[PDB]
């Protein structure tokens, strides 16, 4: 009779059997990770098969309701995601080789290899290939380093993704959607909350909107490396033009990091960076996981259990066991906490403790909350709280308080000048890139784009949005948009945008809450009660409120507000005014090495 | 004259369920209960309406012991007023207890690699318990309007689930075992007592 008894009464069977077969999956990737051998991970597949088997009936068995009959809001949530079935829903026979192209293209990305000439010996991407990307400054070189892998495997890949677009279209027809660009866009779409409501639609609109005023810090930017990337290539580069798409620090291009030997103003004057001074008092792998809670302890956030200090790896294991050395935050569930990382006594270490401290904050809050809707507000929330954490780990106070530096320490702005512009190479050179990419994606999946102008279309916003040119035009051969790891594998790429202007957001208030006066770049939020309580109002709502009041609460605005990454970088921008007056700004789409 | 009965309630290598819970009637004996706060009054001994100090010359009709194990975060409901999967359905207590309710943890012996799956408790009853009533039935659960035909299915499901117990969870979901003891005083003489 009422739909309301037996909705409730299921989920309280899912939500118990559920932990039971997630902690036995997540248990065995851990006993993987830590110890590889053949037996191990032949125990891995049934713990992954046990919860893909058991997940598919639930779906059926929970969309034999219907939405209208709800009238709680908590309770309505947790059926909805239940109930997305994918491609189940269609018939076995027409989507059985949809699963066959896709794995199939992420084969052929990892087997890649690019010779040399006279075929001396082969390279591989890693470490030797990338090794050599950028370290050196032979255009020739750089030309024959590009085109080598765009022609190896982008040749290959592009019968493998027309077939991978037409076939799984219609899977988006099949769940009730426009396009499968929309699909990708409906983490960011909330319906029936007053005053609260977001459509995908709106998501290209601001999107539109703030990047419209991050274009001024772009255009001075540009003006700047292009400048001084003049001096290492003099002949191929014009006062007024678009820089080359293969003088960038990486084989796509993504973060401008590899640049800044090439481009730092003062080179009299050495960045401020502690790992002698730490490498005196014999500091071990311990003491650093330590100071990380007295940042967090002092901020009011809770204490650690004793499962952390055991169960977990935090030093490399000294044996003959094979492991993955790269940092990560796991979540076993059921109360069990841990943090495995390759820890060794270095600043860069410092910091990257700290970041993969904040993931486990955030676990440690909502944990109370139902197994669906544990979870961060929406896909960009779990890598913004972690980041904000490194930037009061690395100001030139919060070091003098702990001891790692002198009390007497003058602070010279040219360091600060010098230390804003790494920052800029690396989290403002990148939102451009991510934007173009996925504006491109969005269009092609939707159908504007027809079939002979794929990658003409790439590159016509090229130079209007990012400014690069390919140095030899290619027509139908070449898909550019093939040799990126998230393009070849099925993933998102917007995750990359949210993140970076909402944890600017996140800075601001945890500061003003804070009573710090001054610029915002060296702000420190340690000591700070009134900010670390603050924090925990959002931490504890996990996935049971929409993503729009969880933001509401925290910086005081429903939307996303691009100001506070342009107060991060004010005394940056009075800079650019000064050293770029005898310059030409912007750039012109027409110039190409076309002859 | 005699050593207390405080031997097989408190010390025992197998504890019991909490859907079937073990009750034991004490009664003309010299009991001391100075030895409790020798064994395990780790995490609580709250009690109400009696004095946990200067009460335990008083003397009762009648003493009753019930033993238990159920989740860590679960001994908030072992009290009178409260609401919850345990309190509901397992075990309830009158508005007026009268006795000690001793709880620690017991993580070493009632934890496995596989997990101790012998541990089970109701989750879904047609109405609620009375006070001091114990329920051992395996009967399929009516969530819809169909008769089941005492078969699962949909809309029929088994009534009691387990309790996976590993050694590796929080201080959440590690096992605790309870000891509820109950005071009696009625029209009788009062032979138990110290
Ligand atoms: C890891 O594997 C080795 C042999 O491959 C074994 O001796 C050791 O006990 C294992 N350790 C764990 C924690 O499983
Ligand atoms: C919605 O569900 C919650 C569950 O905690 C319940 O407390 C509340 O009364 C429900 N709302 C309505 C209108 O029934
Ligand atoms: C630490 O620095 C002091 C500075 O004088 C030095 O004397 C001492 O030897 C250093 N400790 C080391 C290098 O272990
Ligand atoms: C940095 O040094 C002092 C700071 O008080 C100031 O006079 C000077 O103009 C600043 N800028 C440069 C480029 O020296
Ligand atoms: C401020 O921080 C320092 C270093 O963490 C600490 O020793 C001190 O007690 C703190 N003061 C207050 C008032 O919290
Ligand atoms: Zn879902």
């Amino acid at each position: 009779s009422t739909t309301e008894e037996q909705a409730k009464t299921f989920l309280e069977k899912f939500n118990h059997e559920a932990e039971d077969l997630s902690y036995q999956s997540s248990l065995a990737s851990w006993n993987y990770n830590t110890n590889i051998t053949d037996e191990n991970v032949q125990k891995m597949n049934e713990a992954r098969a046990k919860w893909s088997a058991f997940y598919e009936e639930q779906s059926r068995m929970a969309k034999t309701y219907s939405l209208e009959e709800i009238q709680n809001l908590t309770l309505k949530r947790q059926l909805k995601a239940l109930q997305q079935s994918g491609t189940s829903v269609l018939s076995a026979e027409k989507s059985k080789r949809l699963n066959t192209i896709l794995n199939t293209m992420s084969t052929i990305y990892s087997t890649g290899k690019v010779l040399d000439p006279n075929t001396q010996e082969c390279l591989a991407l890693e470490p030797g290939l990338d090794d050599i990307m950028e370290n050196s400054r032979d255009y020739n070189r750089r030309l024959w380093a590009w085109e080598g892998w765009r022609a190896e495997v982008g040749k290959q890949l592009r019968p493998l993704y027309e077939e991978y677009v037409v076939l799984e279209n219609e899977m988006a027809r099949a769940n009730n959607y426009e396009d499968y660009g929309d699909y990708w866009r409906g983490d960011y779409e909330v319906t029936e909350a007053g005053d609260y409501d977001y459509s995908r639609d709106q998501l290209m609109k601001d999107v539109e909107n703030t990047f419209a005023e991050i274009k001024p810090l772009y255009e001075q930017l540009h003006a700047y490396v292009r400048a001084k990337l003049m001096d290492t290539y003099p002949s191929y580069i014009s006062p007024t033009g678009c820089l080359p798409a293969h003088l960038l620090g990486d084989m796509w291009g993504r973060f401008w990091t590899n640049l800044y030997s090439l481009t730092v103003p003062f080179k009299h004057k050495p960045s401020i960076d502690v790992t002698e001074k730490m490498k005196n008092q014999s500091w071990d792998a311990e003491r650093i996981f330590k100071e990380a809670e007295k940042f967090f302890v002092s901020i009011s956030l809770p204490h650690m259990t004793q499962g952390f200090w055991d169960n977990s790896m935090l030093t490399e294991p000294g044996d003959g066991r094979k492991v993955v050395c790269h940092p990560t935050a796991w979540d076993l569930g059921k109360g069990d906490f841990r943090i495995k990382m390759c820890t060794k006594v270095t600043m860069d270490d410092f910091l990257t403790a700290h970041h993969e401290m904040g993931h486990i904050q955030y676990d440690m809050a909502y944990a109370a909350q139902p197994y669906l809707l544990r979870d961060g507000a929406n896909e960009g929330f779990h890598e913004a709280v972690g980041e904000i954490m490194s930037l009061s780990a690395a100001t030139p106070h919060y070091l003098k308080a702990l001891g790692l530096l002198e009390p007497d320490f003058y602070e010279d702005n040219e360091t600060e000048i010098n230390f804003l512009l790494k920052q800029a190479l690396t989290i403002v050179g990148t939102l451009p890139f991510t934007y173009m990419l996925e504006k491109w994606r969005w269009m092609v999946f939707k159908g504007e784009i027809p079939k002979e102008q794929w990658m003409e279309k790439w590159w016509e916003m090229k130079r209007e949005i990012v400014g690069v040119v390919e140095p030899l035009p290619h027509d139908e051969t070449y898909c550019d948009p093939a040799c990126l790891f998230h393009v070849a594998e099925d993933y998102s790429f917007i995750r990359y945008y949210t993140r970076t202007i909402y944890q600017f957001q996140f800075h601001e208030a945890l500061c003003k809450t804070a009573n710090h006066e001054g610029a915002l770049f060296k702000c420190d939020i340690s000591n700070s009660t009134e900010a670390g309580q603050r924090l925990l109002q959002m931490l504890s709502l996990g996935k049971s409120e929409p993503w729009t009041l969880a933001l509401e609460s925290i910086v005081g605005i429903k939307t996303m507000d691009v100001k506070p990454l342009l107060n991060y970088f004010e005394p940056l921008f009075t800079w650019l005014k000064e050293q770029n007056r005898n310059s030409f700004v912007g750039w012109s789409t027409e110039w190409t090495p076309y002859s | 004259t005699n050593l207390c009965p405080f031997d097989e309630v408190f010390n025992a290598t197998r504890f019991a369920s909490v859907y079937a819970w073990n009750r034991k009637r004490i009664s003309n004996c010299v009991a001391d209960y100075s030895v409790l706060y020798n064994f395990a009054p780790f995490f609580a001994f709250k009690c109400y309406g009696v004095s946990p100090t200067k009460l335990n010359d008083l003397c009762f009709t009648n003493v009753y012991a019930d033993s238990f194990v159920i989740r860590g975060n679960e001994v908030s409901q072992i009290a009178p007023g409260q609401t919850g999967n345990i309190a509901d359905y397992n075990y309830k207590l009158p508005d007026d207890f009268t006795g000690c309710v001793i709880a620690w943890n017991s993580n070493k012996l009632d934890s496995k690699v596989g997990g101790n799956y012998n541990y089970r408790y109701r989750l879904f009853r047609k109405s609620n318990l009375k006070p001091f009533e114990r329920d051992i039935s395996t009967e399929i659960y009516q969530a819809g309007n169909k008769p089941c035909n005492g078969v699962a299915g949909v809309n029929c499901y088994f009534p009691l689930q387990s309790y996976g117990f590993r050694p590796t969870y929080g201080v959440g979901h590690q096992p605790y075992r309870v000891v509820v003891l109950s005071f009696e005083l009625l029209h009788a003489p009062a032979t138990v007592c110290g």
